[PDB]
């Protein structure tokens, strides 16, 4: 059948870095935007709604605005790559990508946002 | 599937405003 896969189902990233999480799906030769729909959620918030070559900026939850986008040219490889920049703590949680391109499937991805070593350091100087 | 996903996305977008 149609099948979405994830190269990795757990990302661990540092507060304030940029992250790119990935979903793969089968594309042959050339992509057909007419047939393609890509969604990204995490928890109870809408990240990406890519329907027929157009990404409706209005459906995006406000905390992801100007800060999370879908990598377009990656799509022609069957890679729906979500890129969040300057990650916050409230970006940790269970993400999910849903893809329709002929068939339809989804997969889940866990993302954790930990503090930098220097923050653990300050906190050990209270020890 | 994608119809359901668009429904839920619509529902949450409404709530958020
Ligand atoms: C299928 C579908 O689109 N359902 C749906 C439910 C509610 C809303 N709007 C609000 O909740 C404001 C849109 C679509």
């Amino acid at each position: 059948a149609f099948t979405v896969t994830v190269p990795k189902d757990l990302y661990v990233v540092e507060y304030g870095s940029n992250m790119t999480i990935e979903c793969k799906f089968p594309v042959e030769k050339q992509l057909d935007l007419a047939a393609l729909i890509v969604y990204w959620e995490m928890e109870d918030k809408n990240i990406i709604q890519f329907v027929h070559g157009e990404e409706d900026l209005k459906v995006q939850h406000s905390s992801y605005r100007q800060r999370a986008r879908l990598l377009k040219d990656q799509l022609s490889l069957g890679n729906a790559a979500l890129q969040i920049t300057d990650v916050k703590l409230q970006d940790a949680g269970v993400y999910r990508c849903m893809i329709s391109y002929g068939g339809a499937d989804y997969k889940r991805i866990t993302v954790k946002v930990n503090a930098p070593y220097a923050a653990a350091l300050e906190h050990h100087h209270h020890h | 599937d994608p119809a359901l996903w668009m429904c839920v996305f619509a529902a949450r977008q409404c709530y958020e405003s």
